[PDB]
């Protein structure tokens, strides 16, 4: 058994901005780094079932 | 002996010891249970003195 954990969304944050560079370049559209921390904080009080970095990553 | 006194303010890295000391192996049982980010026990003997006034902080 090795636990592993949630991500800890202010982790969370920096995972995504490490992902700035794909997205950008997957389809083109520009990103906001406003909405990118708004991306995570507000999937914390809303969505339950899903958990942090499926949340991080399935909204962009 | 300056090597066992190096342990105490060095508990979890220690970075150049050719031995297994007791503080190793309790690294190991708080990296197997459920123990997060740098807590209590991450900072011993520099940190669990500094509670009260923690709390203090949070709680008047």
């Amino acid at each position: 058994k090795i636990l592993v954990e949630p991500p800890s969304v202010d982790m969370t944050v920096k995972i995504l901005r490490s992902l700035k560079s794909k997205y950008e370049n997957f389809y083109g559209i520009n990103i906001t780094d406003k909405a990118l921390v708004a991306a995570a904080k507000i999937s914390d009080r809303f969505i339950k079932d899903r958990y942090l970095p499926d949340k991080a990553i399935d909204l962009l | 002996k300056e090597t066992v006194a190096y342990v105490e303010a060095k508990t979890h890295n220690a970075m150049n010891v050719d031995a297994v000391y007791q503080e190793h192996v309790s690294y190991i049982y708080l990296r197997d249970s459920g123990m997060p980010l740098g807590s209590l026990s991450f900072e011993s003997s520099k940190g669990a003195l500094k509670l009260y006034n923690s709390l203090s902080k949070s709680i008047i």
